[PDB]
RNA sequence: ACCGGCGGACGGCUCAGUAACACGUCGGUAACCUACCCUCGGGAGGGGGAUAACCCCGGGAAACUGGGGCUAAUCCCCCAUAGGCCUGGGGUACUGGAAGGUCCCCAGGCCGAAAGGGAGCCGUAAGGCUCCGCCCGAGGAUGGGCCGGCGGCCGAUUAGGUAGUUGGUGGGGUAACGGCCCACCAAGCCGAAGAUCGGUACGGGCCGUGAGAGCGGGAGCCCGGAGAUGGACACUGAGACACGGGUCC
């Protein structure tokens, strides 16, 4: 009976990650295809609506997003089904606000205030690393951006590396690599918004993922997936993780 | 009849202010709207022509009634936000 | 229409009772059966998802390469053998697999007629 | 070389295409350990696992069975009775979706 | 046969309706859309008819037509036969759609004693 | 009102059929496609042609439908360059656990783009600013296709079943791998641990009962699968062989 793509979203069905009451209503707003996936976005609707309260119907929030008031990444975002996801910045001018979306000890998503100056840094980290159509170098990062650079600085990105860039100029500002003593915070799974230093990198056979062990302040060690050690400093965080 | 005003909060996005009260009062009807309006905006120094009630809501065995109301910056994003539905009830609009 | 789907027997031997209609998806086309000729013939199909195809029904030219990556345009004169059909040879059928011989000496198929619409051969030494 | 498993690669080459040792074929997915119990099929052997089932009710195991009919290339020369590793690969044939990779010992 | 002959002028875009009972009928049965015929054939004094000065050398082009049923006359079918044909475009099909195809009925080019209307454009 | 774009393949309803990779769970696609949306790196050059609406004339009981003239586009077509695919010979620059992958250099070929269109504000003009747009390449994202291991009924007053059947070589077709199909080579494959055949039934999350073990049900809500009077077929589209689209019995 299923011919083709959804276009609903029921709420019961919806994301586990999301601060939303699964029982008040029947539908979802369905997000379209973005930056980050499924689990670790939310439509910009539920961000102006039930989260930061600035309106109470959809209809309101439409205008407000329409109006061109939201700041996303640095760039105004219109439409309400955006996907918004982890270690995004979300920018209110005319209230001079600025959150930046990070997950809950839980898994779900919360706003956390942040500074103006720190605003204007997105951390990106190197999904994968390829060649293109000439001598460049193409950089995917987590949230499905592309960044592109020469051959001779071929050696200085890598895989699983952190990208500090300036929105909305999408400028390089540092490198941060994974190695041992980087300030790593987890993104998802058991361990999820703890936070740590790098101490081991376990390899093993087949396409079975890699494991990182982390050592948090207090000195407890946990495990988790290298994918999901998220590097956002060397010794101290740059960015504020709380 | 007396309000106590809760909350209020100031939307920049949308031009307005919310306002949360409470009317309290011994047994007596339901406060009206156009009297809960009046007080409200002669207690707040508010403009009469840019004030919507948006609900006096009573409970069961209580002389609290809570009530939520919005005052706006301008009569043309007031008209531009609001439904008609509210203004109507509020008598906004002559229908 | 040509289907491609599950067989309708067990790998047991017993038998398979289909529980749904046969799906657009699952269709194939009809052989493209590439004939020397004089002039080559090609069409253009539209495949899954709008994607194209050229599909050649005649072969006039092939271009033939030497050990050394020179390619020759050369014309198709007779199929020698095809092990891929014991008539494809007989009734100058080409395929992916045969052998020809053009004006440069024999060569051998390497490429796929009827799924890019062109006819590539290595020189036999 | 190494193509994601840690065994010793066999001694001598072959020429068959879908040898993952020694062609284009591509190992993926599960790895399993049998004895082979046919070898009738030209370039095929069905691969028998024994694993015990327990049932919740009586508290009790059960002995089952596992047969898996796997590609065997040239090279790599299983007979009957020996104990092989076997990988998961791509559908090759109808009922061959594994490839052996290394004789474990040989009968 | 009483044909409703329609003349069609193509330097001026104007149609004018001519009623034949019988004897000019028959020279009309049996030709084929895209054939000429000489106006004076038809005893059509299309000269006074359209107030006028044509030429001595007009020429009648008969181009479709129509039935007693009304179904019309596909210049592509052989034959004074009425068939069912699947149509997706041309005469006798009005599309509506995108790609749809749907079962009509028609008659050949050839004109038959069941044609009711033909269609004329002038040829100078 | 008409042409033109998008949508109408979602949602809504039912449990007929199905003992099956249909469903549940864990993995794989390095064997594959995807309009809408996101990022980056690039482009938008020159021509040509119909016709709707409208006008004249109708036909047909209706449903529908003919002929002639005059037009526009983000309508259609052609040329040009980028780009796409196949194959042959060389270097190893990238991701990966591992390259029929990706990148670079030559050679033979096929295929082959666009809408600087629209709106607002300035500017004497020129020109400028902004908003929604068009095409190609590499990635995502969204929805899927296909595949594997394991798991979940009763009958032996059903013991043998299978012949494209099981495997191979060479090819065709597919968006994709595959007896999916084809041409030849072999005798393979399943089974008392219950094959084959027959009965019943949409599967699961779950619900009813019991102190528990367990027994029984699995319509209402969610996820997945099928159907649109019973069958069989194709057209347009990214997506259908399509409940309020199409063809035949
Ligand atoms: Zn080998």
């Amino acid at each position: 009976a299923r011919k083709g793509p959804k276009r609903h979203l029921k709420r019961l069905a919806a994301p586990t990650s999301w601060y939303i009451e699964r029982k008040a209503y029947k539908w979802a707003v369905r997000p379209r295809p973005g930056p980050h996936n499924m689990r670790t976005s939310i439509p910009l609707l539920y961000i102006v609506r039930d989260y930061l309260g600035y309106a109470k119907t959809a209809r309101e929030a439409r205008k407000i997003l329409n109006e061109g008031k939201f700041l996303v990444d640095g760039r105004v975002r219109k439409d309400y089904k955006f996907p918004v996801g982890i270690m995004d910045v979300v920018s209110i001018p005319e209230t001079g606000e600025h959150y930046r979306v990070l997950p809950n000890r839980i898994g779900k998503l919360i706003l956390h205030p942040i500074s103006e100056d720190e605003a204007f840094i997105k951390p990106l980290r190197i999904r994968n690393k390829r060649m293109i159509k000439g001598a460049r170098v193409q950089l995917n990062f987590h949230d499905g951006t592309n960044h592109i650079v020469s051959i001779a600085e071929k050696d200085n990105y890598f895989t699983s590396y952190t990208v500090l860039m300036k929105v909305p100029e999408r400028e390089i500002l540092e490198v941060l690599p994974f190695e041992k003593g980087a300030y790593v915070f987890v993104t998802q799974g058991k361990n999820v918004a703890r936070k740590g230093r790098i101490v081991e990198i376990k390899r093993f056979p087949m396409g079975w993922p890699d494991v990182v062990t982390i050592e948090d302040e207090e000195g407890e060690l946990f495990d988790t997936l290298k994918e999901y050690a998220f590097v956002v400093g060397t010794d101290k965080p740059k960015i504020s993780l709380p | 009849m007396e309000i106590r005003i809760k909350e209020i909060k100031e939307n920049k996005l949308i031009g307005r202010k919310e306002i949360y009260f409470e009317i309290y009062h011994p047994g007596e009807p339901t406060p009206s709207r156009k009297d809960v309006k009046g007080k409200l905006v002669a207690m707040l120094d508010l403009n009469p022509e840019t004030t919507v009630i948006q609900y006096i809501r009573s409970y069961f065995g209580s002389y609290i009634s809570k009530g939520y109301a919005k005052a706006y910056d301008s009569k043309e994003r007031m008209l531009y936000i609001e439904p008609e539905y509210i203004l109507i009830r509020d008598g906004l609009i002559e229908k | 229409a040509i289907w491609q789907g599950r067989s309708l027997k067990k790998p047991s031997g017993g038998r398979i009772v289909l529980a749904r209609k046969k799906r657009k998806r699952e269709l194939g086309r009809e052989p493209s059966n590439t004939r020397v000729a004089e002039q080559d013939k090609r069409k253009i199909i539209r495949t899954y998802g709008g994607n194209r195809k050229v599909r050649l029904t005649a072969a006039a030219y092939a271009n033939v390469f030497d050990k050394s990556g020179k390619g020759r345009k050369v014309r198709i004169i007779r199929v020698i053998e095809n092990p891929a059909n014991r008539q494809f040879a007989r009734r100058n059928i080409i395929t992916k697999g045969a052998i020809i011989e053009t004006e440069i000496g024999k060569a051998k198929v390497t490429s796929r007629p009827g799924q890019d619409g062109v006819v590539n051969a290595i020189l036999l030494e | 070389r190494d193509i994601g498993l840690r065994v010793q690669p066999p001694a001598e080459k072959c020429d068959d295409p879908k040898c993952p040792w020694h062609g284009n074929l591509k190992i993926h997915g599960r790895v399993f350990e049998g004895i082979v119990v046919s070898d009738k099929p030209r370039k095929t052997v069905t691969v028998e696992r024994q694993y015990y089932f327990y049932l919740n009710k009586y508290e009790r195991y059960e002995l089952r069975r596992s047969k898996i009919h796997a590609h065997n290339p040239p090279c790599i020369n299983a007979k009957v009775g020996d104990k092989v590793l076997i990988a998961e690969t791509r559908p090759l044939s109808k009922t061959k979706h594994f490839v052996v990779v290394a004789v474990l010992e040989r009968a | 046969a009483t044909f409703k002959l329609v003349i069609s002028d193509p330097k001026s875009g104007i149609a004018k309706q001519v009623e034949i009972t019988g004897a000019e009928t028959e020279k009309l049965i049996g030709k084929r859309i895209g054939d000429q015929i000489p106006a004076k054939e038809l005893n059509i004094n299309l000269n006074e008819l359209f107030g006028k000065e044509f030429p001595e050398d007009v020429k009648l082009e008969i181009r479709g037509g129509t039935d007693k049923d009304g179904f019309p006359m596909r210049p592509d079918i052989h034959g004074p036969r009425r068939v069912r044909v699947l149509l997706s475009k041309g005469p006798g099909f009005r599309p509506k759609e995108k790609g749809e195809r749907r079962k009509k009925t028609v008659r050949g080019n050839t004109i038959s004693p069941e044609i009711v209307q033909v269609n004329v454009k002038l040829v100078y």
